[PDB]
């Protein structure tokens, strides 16, 4: 009569072939296996590096299991790839083999807001068996584990306020109340959630959490800021150019280990090849990467960057790297320009335990300091402003140059390399 | 519930008779029809019925719906759920197999109500407990009532029920007493050595007619062969031992064998799968094959045991007093140049049936070298496996012309 069988092996047997390769899609190089074993293990951060293992685990305190873990990452990274990749990982019975017997792929690509249905995904992500023992161990939370791939890239309008809550996994509903339901904890109660997404997506799934662990990416390794750089550029003949003007320059890369300085490089590279430029380029020209990432950030603001240099300038010649909300008022730079340039992601808050502000890298500071001499119109903004008379510390490029070696007025060496 | 004959007067008999007696009908055609389409929908899901009839609270029509459910399979989730099963699952005497999905409830006297009933039933045959939070102090509530004189409980699929070694003697006080239980399935749980120790205390008792056992993944080591070993050597009535998914390394498998080899021995399918084995153990398991002229199905896949293991192996299965059937050799690490042995056995072996070859590269040559000598009138006409094993063009062109040309054959069974 009933079939005695393990079906949570059944289960993990079809997840390691189905997730064999990056793709397991035809038209790769004659659909050969892309060998999984090329991934770069991706490095975490907890919103404090973190590992693979331990992610929906209880911190130091209170003793609370992690239902909801929410991965964040620049455009181009590949998030897919790490969720595919640990399916295969735990499939393979290495991830999380003590704390899942299910993990449930959900292709947020493939999944339909509109469609009213019962929660078939844990059907439809089995293997071909058209009668899974879906009042099983698949039914069972706790050990139940869903990878939301792709929120941001959910196709059709969602909505984060939503009045039936979706519960009886048994009961048809709408795809977005649905997936809503599993993201608010209301359908199958304890089970645990993954989602990976792009920072975009992050305004409207908070407000289904309320008290997820934010995950976030060390940095990239070497190979990931390679593939970083090859999917960024849709166009593979750019990827590769905008990857050699890199890739003569060690010192670029090395602080492009950094997810968001990646994006911001790429992002750079991307305006100097829609500009039409012959490339005859050699980046760090950190200077040159930074103006062409500026002009792409800021041409689609451009009016109030007077603000944000003068906070540069007196970054460098005080030696002062976080910066108070005083010393935004008084250089300008206040509310509405600091939302504006925190959006046009430039700057830091420098969420993790402090109360400060702070640009995204030193260089950064210091390329802006440089502007600050180079600056052009004419506003009276600088002067009534409530922190006058400013000390808009000189302007006097003699004096930066005079105090080139001197380390007690920050060293001024990338400044002045940033004027040339 | 308002469908009922045991009321009084005062204006309860306001309702009607000959209608009532039509609905009654009714309601016990749409419990028939419900009740044998047992598949998934989002109509009575089983229990759903057995609300209703547990509302008619009326044996003579509870006990006849009840019949219409020779396989009852539900989902508790809390106490109303075990009093409406309880209830229904005593008034049938129609139901060969039952399974108990419980939910966020176990390890409580919380359920007792109902495993009291399962014991009194006497068509109940097959119990399936397994996949759900039936920790020990859940599984000696049940094996208080597996002891019960009217049990009747021949199959307890006690499956991945979060059991550890505190079951065992719950457990082995079963077996000991209820002579009914012949299929135990005790495997996807933690019954490690110690468990096994105390499991066999029942296991070598009289009186325990268990005939079939499953140990499959239960965190054991070589340590508890020492124990199995001598159930297999006393047991009167064990002939199914699976045991693979375990650490039972060759070491272990030596000791099972040093009592399996025994002529006496009523061994009849011995499942050393997932074991760990080398062809270190392949001669012990060789000298079983050999003697035990009972052991009929062999299953050894994942057992790196490789060229060496078969020939090894097949100095057993040539043996003329060997009376294996069925040898399984999926992923055993294996490479072409045991073909010339494994085609010995396909020849040569008059005992066996079934050689479920699999996911090893054994070479597509060999495979072809396979079909040639099989049409020398081989008896291996079941499953030749060779599954999840890929081969060229003039391979799978044999393979297909084998199946024309020996016709006999069951199947080769190619991957593509």
């Amino acid at each position: 009569c009933k079939m005695k069988k393990d079906y949570r092996k059944k289960y993990r047997k079809y997840v390691r072939s189905r997730f064999q390769c990056i793709e397991d899609r035809n038209a790769r190089l004659g659909e050969s296996v892309s060998l999984n074993k090329r991934y770069t293990r991706l490095r975490l951060i907890k919103e404090s590096p973190i590992k693979m293992e331990l992610l929906f685990d209880p911190d130091d305190e209170h003793s609370e299991p992690v239902h909801t873990v929410v991965f964040q990452g620049a455009a181009g990274i590949g998030k897919t790839i790490l969720a595919r990749k640990m399916m295969l990982d735990w499939a393979s019975g290495t991830l999380y083999q003590d704390r899942f017997d299910y993990l449930f792929y959900i292709h947020c690509r493939e999944v339909s807001l509109v469609t009213q249905r019962s929660l078939g995904d844990l059907i439809m992500s089995c293997c071909p068996d058209p009668n899974p023992p879906i009042h099983k161990i698949v039914r069972k939370p706790s050990r139940i584990l869903f990878l939301m791939d792709g929120f941001d890239e959910l196709q059709g309008a969602f909505d984060e306020h939503i009045g039936p809550l979706c519960t009886d996994w048994q009961k048809a509903e709408r795809g977005d109340i649905l997936l809503s339901s599993l993201i608010r904890k209301k359908l199958l109660p304890e089970a645990s959630l993954l989602i990976t997404t792009r920072p975009v997506a992050l305004e409207k799934l908070q407000h289904l959490l309320d008290h997820p662990r934010h995950v976030e990416i060390l940095g990239f390794s070497e190979a990931k800021r390679k593939e970083y750089f090859f999917k960024y550029f849709s166009d593979e003949a750019q990827a590769r150019a905008a990857f050699s003007l890199i890739q003569e320059n060690e010192v670029l890369f090395t602080m492009c280990f950094i997810p968001l300085v990646c994006w911001i490089v790429c992002t750079g590279l991307k305006q100097q090849m829609e500009s039409g430029k012959s490339l005859a380029q050699t980046s760090k020209t950190t200077t040159a990467v930074y103006v062409f990432f500026l002009s792409s950030l800021l041409q689609p603001l451009c009016a109030h960057l007077w603000g944000l240099c003068s906070l540069a300038a007196d970054g460098i010649w005080n030696q002062k790297i976080l910066f108070e909300e005083s010393d935004l008022r008084n250089h300008g730079l206040q509310k509405a320009d600091v939302s504006a340039f925190l959006r046009m992601n430039l700057f830091q808050k420098e969420v993790d335990c402090e109360k400060f502000y702070s640009f995204i890298h030193m260089t950064f500071q210091e390329f802006f300091a440089a502007m600050y001499y180079l600056l052009e119109e004419e506003k009276e903004g600088r002067t009534n402003v409530p922190g006058s008379r400013l000390k808009l510390p000189s302007r006097d490029v003699t004096v930066l140059l005079e105090n080139y070696g001197k380390f007690e007025k920050g060293y001024l060496i990338f400044v002045v390399r940033f004027l040339f | 519930g308002l469908v009922n004959q045991e009321r009084t007067s005062y204006l309860e008999k306001k309702l009607s008779c000959k209608i009532s007696q039509q609905i009654r009908l009714e309601l016990l055609k749409w419990i028939e029809v419900k009740a044998k389409a047992k598949k998934l929908q989002i109509q009575p899901s089983q229990l759903e019925l057995f609300y209703c009839l547990y509302e008619m609270q009326e044996e003579d029509f509870v006990q006849r719906a009840m019949d219409y459910f020779p396989k009852i399979e539900i989902n508790l989730s809390t106490r109303m759920d075990h009093m409406v099963s309880s209830f229904c699952i005593e008034n049938c005497h129609r139901v060969e197999s039952l399974s108990l999905g419980f939910l966020h409830n176990l390890t409580s006297s919380f359920c007792r109500g109902l495993f009291s009933v399962l014991s009194t039933s006497q068509s109940l045959t097959e119990l399936d407990l397994s996949d759900n939070s039936l920790g020990d102090p859940g599984m000696r509530v049940l094996c208080e009532t597996l002891q019960h004189p009217g049990c009747n409980i021949r199959r307890l699929w006690l499956g991945r029920c979060g059991l550890s070694h505190e079951c065992c003697f719950d457990i082995s006080l079963v077996l000991s007493s209820n002579q009914k239980l012949v299929e135990l399935d005790l495997s996807d749980n933690a019954l490690g050595d110690f468990g096994i120790r105390l499991l066999c205390v029942g296991l070598k008792h009289l009186l325990c007619n268990l005939k079939k056992l499953w140990l499959v993944s239960c965190c054991l080591t070589s340590a508890c062969c020492q124990d199995l070993a001598s159930v297999l050597s006393t047991s009167h009535s064990l002939t199914r031992l699976y045991v693979g998914e375990n650490a039972l390394g060759d070491s272990g498998v030596a000791i099972l064998c040093e009592k399996a080899k025994n002529p006496q021995c009523n061994l009849q399918k011995l499942g050393l799968v997932n074991s760990g084995l080398t062809s270190v153990c392949c001669s012990a398991l060789s000298s079983v094959l050999s003697t035990n002229q009972n052991l009929t199905h062999l299953y050894l896949r994942g057992n790196t045991l490789g060229d060496k293991g078969i020939k090894l192996l097949c100095e057993g299965l040539l043996h003329p007093d060997c009376k294996l059937q069925v040898l399984e050799l999926d992923n055993c690490n294996l490479t072409s140049h045991c073909c010339w042995d494994l085609s010995t056995l396909l020849t040569s072996s008059q005992s066996l049936r079934k050689l479920s070859l699999g996911n090893n590269d054994l070479g597509d040559l060999g495979v072809m070298m396979f079909c040639e000598v099989l049409k020398q009138q081989s008896c291996l006409l079941q499953n030749l496996g060779l599954s999840e094993m890929y081969f060229n063009y003039e391979t799978k062109s044999a393979l297909e012309t084998l199946q024309e040309e020996k016709p006999e054959l069951t199947v080769v069974f190619e991957p593509s």
